[PDB]
């Protein structure tokens, strides 16, 4: 009974959550209200009807496995009035966040997606950067203070009705590892050395373009010379870190112009990627059913998001449109590994339709994307790179595509480090910024480019803060999909240089991940 | 004997309590709240971040 | 009178309670490993500064213990 209403309300949740984000008005606002209220009723009736059972002295496995993912109500616990307020401040966080732009005073304005970061991600002037860091982590994390406390007293509160402590061991919980907290630490402890090196190297190159005014030797660089409002995967822009210009680098920026290049013909490009690797193909009403393209007015979609699956078993959208660009390729990728990871356990019941665990999400989005990254591939694909004939060349790649997928390791876990603390009541309020920087000042080697005084809640800045969404699950992903790629590599054949090793038209590698992926939450 | 038994001894309560520093200090905290109030100053370092030189 | 007598044991006995709570908590945490040897100054400030409330007044930099 649970699958047969689950998947029609939920269904409906997803329909309705694209006509908000395609078509963002007030009557999409407000049915999405009501039908978040209906199916936070619906979740309600349905665990406490769960609740009446008892799953240990049951003799099963999967219908075990249900009842205790259902026995928590998850937000639903709290009594009329909490859950209510928790619900509005929710929403006020997320539209106060996602309308929030900071601009000069002066008349023009910008926003964060289209402009902001873009505008920083271009630009080399220390007083632009410092004045669009300063204004949007001022602006943003002050409109959240307002409301933070509340929401994280009320999450809290759930937490503790569900059974957990403290809303920390609910989301750690996700991955069924008592003993996760140690083996992150391990895993960071041993990724210190690598990052110690290249935080080094970048540090000597923004010495070398800043001087030393700004950026010495010996010191933190500051958060803001980096190249993301939040320098989250750092100098993903590297003219400035480059080792040695060399002539057959790469430059994927006119790869994709002269010929079109289209977003239709790029997601169809990745989809026979995928096809070729040994899966599954996405059916075809995706293309002429869903947008991956920019609009026709100035109302789009939200700031930034994921893809959409609607759990009928036909639906399995995709929402991010990122113009044309190097980037658009590895984000589209990552968002064709999520879809149809969110396919392929179409057969499965939809309470067990959530992964085998948050992390592998992205780890199984992102592994393809990384294996299609080498200049091999791209070599077979619209492009004519050295692939691996010159060390040269190879070094350049390695250099480019470590700044992602680490420098990220670090800030994905400081995030939830941080969020874990502030849950289970290890910080007061009073100094709800300082910790957050303190973290920026042990896991990363960053420093705030201006005193940062309370008041400013600087950890307003990210999405993924006033959002409620557990950002770890990238870390466990950017720690794990590397293991991934290495048993991918492994049904090439051949090792060699696993750094330039390729993934194509690899029928048992294919078949072997989906032996597995398969399973789902099970 | 554990220590709990030596503490209701010498009070009467097998506990740690702190309320008999604020009952001690109460003249004092009161004044000073008072005088804090008047003088209009914030308590706190809402400034962490801050060094002399 | 009683105000400067309660003053003056105020500043005697309650300015000492948090420094008596910050050093073994810091003493604790370095044990558990949770604080290791790159940064042994760096813990111990931001606890004086959490705690206590008091500033290091010049830069201290890792390397000075
Ligand atoms: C106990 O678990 C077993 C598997 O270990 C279940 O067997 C299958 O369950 C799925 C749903 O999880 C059904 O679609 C299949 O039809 C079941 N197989 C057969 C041969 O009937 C079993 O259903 C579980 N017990 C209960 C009471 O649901
Ligand atoms: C989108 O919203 C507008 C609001 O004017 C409405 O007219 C239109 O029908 C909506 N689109 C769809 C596909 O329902
Ligand atoms: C949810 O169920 C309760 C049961 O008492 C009912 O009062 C309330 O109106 C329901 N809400 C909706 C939106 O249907």
């Amino acid at each position: 009974e649970y699958d047969r209403t689950s998947q029609v309300v939920w269904n409906e949740y997803a329909e309705a959550n694209w006509n908000y984000n395609t078509n963002i008005t007030t009557e999409t606002s407000k049915i999405l209200l009501q039908k978040n209220m209906q199916i936070a009723n619906h979740t309600l009736k349905y665990g406490t009807q769960a609740r009446k059972f008892d799953v240990n002295q049951l003799q099963n496995t999967t219908i075990k496995r249900i009842i205790k993912k259902v026995q928590d109500l998850e937000r639903a616990a709290l009594p009329a009035q909490e859950l209510e307020e928790y619900n509005k401040i929710l929403l006020d966080m997320e539209t106060t966040y996602s309308v929030a732009t900071v601009c000069h005073p002066n008349g023009s304005c910008l926003q964060l997606e289209p402009d902001l970061t873009n505008v920083m991600a271009t630009s080399r002037k220390y007083e632009d950067l410092l004045w669009a860091w300063e204004g949007w982590r001022d602006k943003a994390g002050r409109a959240i203070l307002q409301f933070y406390p509340k929401y994280v007293e009320l999450i809290n509160q759930a937490a503790r009705l569900n059974g957990y402590v403290d809303a920390g061991d609910s989301w750690r919980s996700m991955y069924e590892t008592p003993s996760l907290e140690q083996d992150l630490e391990r895993l960071f402890q041993e990724l210190q050395p690598l990052y110690l090196n290249l935080h080094a190297y970048v540090r000597r190159a923004l010495h070398r373009h800043y001087g030393a005014q700004h950026i010495n030797l010996e010191g933190p660089i500051p958060a803001h010379l980096l190249g993301n409002m939040w320098a989250q995967t750092w100098s993903n822009i590297y003219d400035l870190v480059v080792p040695f210009p060399s002539a057959p680098s790469m430059d994927t920026t006119e790869a994709m112009l002269k010929q079109g290049w289209t977003p239709r013909r790029m997601f169809k490009e990745a989809d026979d990627f995928f096809t070729s690797l040994g899966l599954l193909p996405v059916p075809p009403e995706f293309w002429n059913k869903s947008m991956l393209e920019k609009p026709t007015d100035g109302r789009e979609v939200v700031c930034h998001a994921s893809a959409w699956d609607f759990y009928n078993g036909k639906d399995f959208r995709i929402k991010q449109c990122t113009t044309v660009n190097l980037e658009d390729l590895v984000v589209a990728h990552h968002e064709m590994g999520h879809i149809q990871y969110f396919m392929q356990y179409k057969d499965l019941p939809v309470a067990l339709r959530e992964g085998a665990n948050p992390g592998f999400h992205e780890a199984i989005g992102d592994v393809l994307a990384l294996s299609v990254s080498t200049p091999k591939h791209l070599h077979s694909l619209n492009l004519l790179s050295s692939e691996g004939g010159s060390d040269e060349h190879d070094i350049n790649f390695l250099m480019k595509m470590a700044l992602d997928k680490i420098a990220f390791i670090p800030f994905s876990y400081l995030v939830d480090q941080w969020r874990w603390r502030v849950f289970d009541g290890s910080i007061t309020k009073e100094n709800y910024n300082q910790e957050w920087w303190s973290l920026r000042l042990k896991y990363q080697g960053l420093c705030p480019p201006v005193p940062r005084t309370q008041g400013d809640f600087d950890p307003g800045a990210k999405f993924h803060i006033p959002s409620s969404v557990p950002y770890i699950r990238y870390f466990v992903s950017f720690i794990i999909q590397f293991q991934f790629h290495e048993a991918l590599c492994q049904a090439a054949g051949h090792t060699g240089p696993l750094h330039k090793c390729d993934i194509y038209q690899s029928k048992e590698a294919g078949q072997r991940l989906a032996t597995a992926m398969k399973l789902g939450f099970s | 004997r554990p220590w709990p038994e030596a503490m209701q001894l010498i009070t009467g309560q097998p506990n740690m309590s702190a309320s008999a520093m604020l009952s001690y200090f109460k003249p004092l905290l009161d004044w000073l709240r008072t005088e804090n109030e008047l003088h209009g100053e914030k308590l706190g370092w809402p400034q962490y971040n801050w060094t002399p030189n």
